[PDB]
């Protein structure tokens, strides 16, 4: 009730401040998604931790640990050893340095499949890409071969950081693909 | 048709919640239009308001039974069961309970065409911070406020009580809002979509300097509860009533205080562009109508918003979208 | 304990106090100063706590779609359209449902997959993450996303997660796969 008050606050002293809220009941989501300014559209959203935590959770009953997977994907957090660390630790641990990134694929993957652009991203760039904006404009999750990469598609990947994912970006198809470490992609290949 | 003991207002004999009860599908089933909303937030242990104060006015017996704006209640069950004992003997009245914010039950109550959606509350007035008090007020405005309407929204007519003056900044948008503007200037109270207590405080000052002034208001804001009521109520009977002798009834001519538009009828010559001194007169003059202010848009190049003009000048220039303020007896 | 059980039953719990997970378990070599991700009841999926969620904050100011993105996942697919729904008050209207509408159940799910038997047993039988990411990718569209490994490999049922392994990562016949798949 508090929180929500400041969104309606907010949102009277001017309407297309785009607000974010964490809210702990998904009850009291629906009082907010009734404010006159509020518009999802523009971005407006509303973080329920009670609808979140849940979710997660349910997820992890059709796929054991995938509650761990996936809330370490939205924190930010670089892998750093320590020696008395064991294997399965150094192993989690390094999974830990993962989060989902979001970035251009470059005119090298324009008319792939989905399927040829993951191939390409995971072998040649070390990048995960799992999801792709289709132009309104959608969200699609490792759609099937029937989609292409269409021009300045942006591309969904979970990777160590944005350095990372900007190799997508700068990849070219006559000037880094015969590169063999991963390093030397860079500078948009022109 | 029966009447209270004193002629003033329109009566029923006593009836058992149950009679007026009404679920969703019995409140959409009705022809609810032109109607009077009361979006009653309570819990059942929280103080009666006397919901009496607000109903008896809308049953002045002045008005014909045809002309009576039926009236719903959206609130608590438990809290309308201890207050019906005040209400249970005035006529076209029902209840929806449930919370005023499900939009389902604002729709079955037809929402979209009531004459006026009352917003009111009998919570605690300082349950928390100065920030909180009105949240379920505010709420529930806004929500009505950005509902849709099939063949709407800001054009659903609302009046809110407000429990702290200062939240009032929240109650609307395209506004320009300041906390050092006392409630008075602010855009919902010029507009009349805001009430708070404050406003009445200076009728301890007046009913001091002329105890016939606030007579005067009383019996304009009550419909006219005469001291022989208030003597029949303090008795504790409840509101004693039945058919009433012609002698008594004579006293269905009160004068009340009405509004008309200048878009239409014999009035419509000072709408296009005449002047608030020849409206008087002529309507003075023709109809006993004695009129007391004007009711204009404030957007007069957009919203249904009109805002209120006591006692204009008598060189004032009349718009034909005005509504004017009036006193009369037909 | 079972008639024909006990640390064999498949459990998660929410925690209110992250600091509390230190009891939710034993053969764990506990410390008060360790954040919870990198303790065992949660690197194992046994443990949950709304603090993990706080950075959903930064997240949804940084990228919209990415927020959007868990959202289909782990709801299911609750969009805005049954949000919208739901905020009329009149609770899930749903019926029999037309073939435009119903071509929505191809939607992709997060499952899981076992190396011990089928056509991906010969990358459990010592191949690399790598070799299984682009056969599944290819022959299936399965698309590996991590895996789920014994934490004992010489006792327990334990597992712990490994998000996006290295191309060259090593399988073992007992690992599961984490993956996106539409049957
Ligand atoms: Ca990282
Ligand atoms: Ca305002
Ligand atoms: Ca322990």
């Amino acid at each position: 009730a508090a929180n929500i008050m400041r969104v309606i606050s907010i949102k009277n002293y001017h309407s297309d401040i785009k607000v974010i809220v964490q809210l702990l009941q998904y009850h009291n989501k629906a009082y907010l998604l009734n404010i006159p300014s509020w518009d999802w559209k523009r971005g407006d959203d509303a973080v329920c931790v009670a609808e979140l935590k849940l979710g997660f959770i349910a997820q992890s009953c059709l796929a054991p640990g995938f509650s761990t997977l996936m809330a370490n994907l939205f924190t930010m957090r670089s892998y750093k050893p320590t020696p008395e660390m064991s294997q399965w630790q150094t192993d989690y641990m390094r999974g830990t340095g993962m989060e989902m990134y979001t970035e251009y694929l470059s005119s090298a993957f324009n008319a792939l499949t989905f399927p040829e652009a993951a191939e390409l991203c995971f072998s040649k760039l070390k990048l995960l890409l799992l999801a792709i904006e289709v132009r309104e404009s959608t969200l699609a999750i490792n759609p099937g071969p029937k989609v292409k990469i269409e021009n300045a598609t942006q591309g969904f990947f979970i990777a160590e950081s944005a350095e990372e994912v900007k190799r997508a970006f700068y990849y070219c198809k006559n000037c880094h693909a015969n590169v063999s470490d991963v390093r030397q992609i860079k500078k948009c290949k022109c | 048709r029966k009447f209270d003991s004193t002629g003033m207002f329109h009566w029923c004999p006593d009836r058992p919640l149950n009679d007026c009860l009404q679920d969703r599908s019995q409140a959409s089933a009705s022809g609810l239009r032109n109607h009077v909303v009361v979006c009653l937030f309570a819990d059942a242990a929280s103080p009666l308001i006397g919901l009496r104060n607000l109903v008896m006015p809308l049953r002045a017996s002045n008005f014909h039974y045809h002309e009576l704006k039926p009236t719903i209640i959206v609130g608590n069950l438990d809290y309308l069961h201890r207050e019906w004992k005040t209400l249970q003997n005035f006529p076209k009245l029902s209840i929806l309970p449930g919370s005023p914010l499900n939009r389902a039950n604002l729709r079955a109550v037809n929402i979209n065409l009531c004459d006026m959606c009352v917003i009111v509350s009998a919570k605690d007035r300082n349950m928390e911070d100065p920030n909180l008090v009105d949240k379920e007020a505010i709420l529930c405005s806004l929500n009505i406020k950005a509902m849709t309407f099939d063949d709407a929204g800001a054009n659903v007519p609302l009046i809110t009580e407000l429990a702290n003056d200062s939240n009032v900044q929240f109650l609307d948008q395209d506004d320009d809002d300041d906390p050092d503007t006392e409630l008075y200037m602010t855009q919902p109270f010029a507009c009349g979509t805001a009430f708070a207590v404050s406003v009445l405080d200076s009728l301890m000052s007046t009913s001091y300097f002329n105890d016939n002034a606030l007579t005067l208001i009383r019996t304009l804001i009550t419909g006219g509860a005469t001291p022989e009521l208030e003597q029949i109520l303090a008795e504790g009977a409840g509101m004693r009533g039945g058919y009433c002798s012609p002698a008594v009834l004579a006293n269905r001519d009160r004068c009340r205080v009405a509004q008309i538009s200048l878009f239409d009828g014999p009035l419509a010559q000072f709408g296009q562009g005449g002047h608030y001194g020849e409206l008087f007169v002529y309507a003075l003059r023709h109809f006993g109508i004695l009129c007391i202010g004007l009711y204009r848009f404030r957007d007069t190049n957009p919203s249904s918003k009109r805002y209120v003009i006591t006692n204009p000048p008598e060189d004032f220039p009349l718009l034909p979208t005005d509504q004017v303020y009036v006193l009369t007896y037909k």
